[PDB]
DNA sequence: GCCCTTCGGCGCCTTCATCTCATCTGCCTATAATGGGAGCTGTCACGGATGCA
DNA sequence: TGCATCCGTGAGTCGAGGGTAATAAGGCAGATGAGATGAAGGCGCCGAAGGGC
């Protein structure tokens, strides 16, 4: 997403330095805004971008929300050290603590 | 206990070379440098971890040193233009027999 | 506000935050937890503490 | 249907009789096609196989979710039901408990 | 160019409509290029001619 | 000519040629706008790798923009043949050097294309996957650099794919961080470097700051001989004979198992 | 000998209520199933299969 | 050749082929070249992977 | 007797490696691994003060 | 029995120039070539803008 | 002012299970930093030995 918005800044840098008609300057601008779009909350406009494998690219906002984002998942709970976990046998003849 | 490569040889004890049975007198530090080519064979040599190796940390100078020493090389056993002793553009040299 | 994101709708408090300049007194448990300071309950008080 | 689509770009840029089957095919696509089913789906799946009966149940087992079908958030509980005319065609006791 | 953060032009308040009082159908044609809007007049300079 | 190096100009010399000024450049991009159809035309069979289409459309449109410059009406042939030419020029370009996550100059991206199509028209001719060596013959150049170019041409992955069957977990779970400290060489590291204090305290003071120095223990640099001299009022040989002093009563036996086990 | 009078704690998933997380105090035992005590399994909602 | 030997007993941590990398270079520790100093242990240029 | 004996299921870790971006230690058995501490329990142990 | 102080001897160890070998960046090619491939959407409930009428 | 019409939110806990793809692109000039060369200076190290107190 960041490589998309670097090229359509500098295409057009190039577009007005040159000088162009409106339409293709106006074209840049749309897509300037959409690469920013995507980049800021990719699919809440329009399609989402897509990369390979015909997923949805994660952006920023995907990367702080639901289960999966990092406030519920690596700040609430986080995987700890010095901790293990295996099967549980009755142990009948052990003391309650 | 001899390590030897294609037409190359060297006995450890008494810092001599052989090429292709000829004896041939060489510097010392040279000499160490030789001794990384053969001790490493088949594997790619860099300016710098040869400087961190071979060479004293406290080296000073440039580097334009490493590259005059395998010239030297060149010249005492590898006199044809292509040579044994490779050179990798960004990578350094490697001791490898040419396919 | 830090509390609100972390629980549902996080886009929108996130904005509503952001518009507002609200100050978050990093007081409460869910803040405490996050940025890991003593939990304001049981042997986190100052009376324990 | 990519096949279709190259050899349709293709018959047009070469000059009449000067073109042949061979240089109007380019078989990669259909290979590629294949390799993409077989590998990295999910109908498609490592076989289950230890002992005669788990190898034997992973085939001959109907499946719902992939790509025409329904995901598990997207199944409701209508569909999770066992229907009056499984009887006879599928199995109504024989299905995971997650 | 300047861009519009989408987190404040789309949403289900448009923040940015709400403070221009426009409606964001009313806005999409606009940064992204399909309306033009009026940025100023001259009331002035309209008024005497 | 007439701004620098020139004069006043008159009333039909600056309005009518600041006019048919104008008058060309609207011709200019008149043309251009009604000949961008063959732009979005021809950029339709270049999708569907590396970038998309409205910037590959982008990208002709620039290139359409260079090309009128350069037509010549004069030659008397049609603008689109020449605008052709210009525009996959363009379109080639940018995806050679835009559409990779890791930037291949034009140079050699020209031969991964060209390794691609030799193989793949001779895979069907010969029936089966071209050996490298049999495609470096069709290269002329040697194998090796084939499985270089080979292993070039490989694209990035995602670290954030469903790597599962089932959708639970993405790639960079799974990914070990190799630039964390290990917490446990860090203690041992410190421990070590207790050891060394302990045994160079237990040496003589002077050849412990012979050696310290001589490797840059306290400080970032080991230093050569001279600084020691100059640091301690001796001759380079004097220091010489003392770093012979200070490894010969290391190799003691006491010192040697007490430090090798830290290994 | 390390082990003497170290509190180790015991949870299972999912944990519903405060009970679902118990410090116990181990015992070395052979094999590589952890011995649970029968009584408190309810308060767990723990069982072997 | 390098690789365990048919029909013997491995566990945990042993080792089963070994295969060595060129190591490249790195910061030799100063500790290290005491190291070497005092038993006349080589560089050991490769890492084993 | 069944696929899921416990030689297969025994884990336990005291300080293995740890993720890129956050500095969180894996999960799972090919990897070191370490259990995840979820919020769930969280809610036990601020419960428990 | 060896320190205080020597000429010089090529070596050797750098260091200054000073040449080549890949490697990479920008430019030009003229019959004509003139408007997207494809996308499959529909759980359950629930608060709110919304285009018109 | 309705009022359908839609549009964005929520929907579990640990564990089996790793990675899938196109296309017309080619000479040519310049430059540039890396690495190949050759030459000359500032000690090294001795090869001699001085010598005596
Ligand atoms: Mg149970």
């Amino acid at each position: 997403l960041y490589r998309r918005v670097i090229n359509r800044n500098n295409r057009l840098k190039r577009l007005i330095d040159l000088g162009a008609p409106e339409i293709i300057v106006n074209n840049e601008k749309r897509m300037l805004q959409e690469s920013v779009d995507a980049l800021f909350d990719n699919g809440r406009r329009g399609r989402p971008v897509t990369g390979p494998g015909n997923r949805p690219l994660k952006s920023l906002s995907d990367l702080l929300k639901g289960k999966q984002g990092r406030f519920r998942q690596n700040l609430l709970g986080k995987r700890v050290d010095y901790s293990g976990r295996s099967v549980i046998v009755v142990g009948p003849q052990l003391k309650l603590h | 206990v001899r390590l030897t490569f294609a037409d190359i040889e060297l006995d450890e004890e008494t810092h001599e070379v052989w090429k292709a049975g000829q004896p041939v007198s060489l510097s010392p530090t040279e000499f160490t440098l030789l001794r990384y080519f053969v001790i490493n064979a088949g594997t790619v040599l860099s300016k710098p971890k040869i400087l961190d190796h071979v060479w004293r940390y406290d080296f000073g100078g440039d580097v334009n040193v490493v590259e005059s020493y395998v010239s030297y090389l060149r010249r005492k056993i590898d006199t044809g233009e292509k040579r044994l002793l490779h050179t990798l553009r960004g990578v350094g040299y490697v001791l490898r027999e040419p396919r | 506000w830090l509390s609100a994101a972390s629980f549902q709708e996080t886009t929108r408090v996130l904005t509503d935050a952001a518009i507002n300049c609200r100050s978050d007194k990093l007081n409460g448990l869910k803040e405490n937890v996050i940025i890991g300071k003593l939990i304001p309950a049981g042997t986190g008080i100052n009376r324990y503490r | 249907s990519r096949m279709e689509r190259v050899v349709r770009e293709r018959m047009t840029t070469q000059d009449v009789e000067a073109i042949t089957p061979q240089t109007l095919i380019n078989i990669r696509p259909v290979v590629a096609a294949i390799k993409e089913f077989f590998g990295t789906s999910q109908l498609s799946q490592f076989m289950d196989q230890n002992n005669p009966l788990s190898g034997l149940t992973h085939k001959r087992r109907l499946s719902a979710l992939g790509p025409g079908g329904l995901s598990r958030e997207r199944a409701g509980l209508e569909v999770r039901d066992v229907h009056p005319s499984h009887y006879g065609r599928m199995c109504p006791i024989e299905t995971p408990e997650g | 160019a300047p861009v519009t953060h989408i987190w404040y032009f789309k949403g289900v308040p448009s923040r940015l409509g709400y403070l221009l009082d426009l409606a964001p159908k009313d806005l999409e044609k606009i940064i992204y290029f399909a309306a033009y809007v009026i940025t100023s007049v001259d009331e002035e300079m309209r008024h005497n001619e | 000519e007439l701004s620098e190096r020139g004069e006043k100009l008159p009333a039909a010399q600056r309005r009518d040629m600041m006019w048919i000024c104008r008058d060309g450049d609207r011709a200019k991009n008149h043309l251009l706008e009604a000949n961008l159809r063959l732009v979005v035309s021809l950029a339709k069979r270049y999708t569907g790798r590396g970038m998309a289409f409205l910037d590959l459309i982008q990208e002709g449109n620039l290139g359409l923009i260079r090309a009128v410059e350069k037509f010549d009406y004069t030659k008397g042939y049609k603008f689109s043949t020449y605008a052709t030419w210009w525009i996959r020029q363009a379109i080639t370009r940018a995806m050679a050097d835009q559409a990779r996550t890791i930037r291949i100059p034009v140079h050699m991206v020209e031969v991964i294309n060209k390794l691609g199509r030799i193989q793949r028209e001779l895979l069907q001719d010969l029936g089966r996957e071209p050996t490298p060596e049999e495609l470096a013959k069709e290269m002329d150049i040697t194998p090796e650099k084939v499985l270089e170019i080979q292993q070039y041409a490989r694209e990035p992955i995602s670290l954030d794919q469903t790597i599962g069957d089932e959708g639970d977990s993405q790639l960079g779970d799974f990914i070990e961080d190799s630039e964390a400290v290990v917490a446990v060489d860090a203690v041992s590291f410190t421990l070590l470097q207790d050891q060394l204090q302990s045994v160079l305290d237990t040496l003589s003071e002077r050849e412990a700051g012979v050696v310290r120095l001589r490797f840059g223990l306290t400080d970032g640099q080991p230093r050569t001989l001279d600084e020691i001299g100059q640091v301690y009022g001796v001759t380079r040989e004097r220091i010489r004979q003392i770093e012979s002093k200070t490894m010969s009563k290391l190799r003691h036996p006491s010192r040697s198992q007490v430090l090798r086990d830290y290994l | 000998e390390v082990i003497a009078e170290h509190p180790v704690l015991l949870n299972r998933a999912p944990t519903l209520h405060r009970l679902g997380i118990q410090a116990f105090e181990p015992m070395l035992v052979e094999g590589k199933a952890i011995q649970l005590h029968p009584l408190v399994c309810e308060a767990f909602n723990a069982d072997f299969d | 050749r390098g690789i365990v030997r048919i029909g013997a007993e491995v566990r945990d941590g042993d080792i089963l082929v070994g295969k060595v990398t060129p190591k490249g270079e790195t910061e030799l520790t100063p500790e290290e070249r005491l190291l070497r100093a005092i038993f006349g242990e080589k560089a050991r240029e490769v890492r084993d992977t | 007797k069944l696929h899921h004996l416990v030689d297969d299921k025994i884990h336990a870790r005291s300080t293995g490696p740890y993720s890129m971006i956050t500095q969180q230690p894996l999960g799972g058995k090919a990897q070191f691994g370490g259990q995840r501490f979820g919020e769930m329990e969280c809610w036990a142990m601020q419960a428990y003060g």
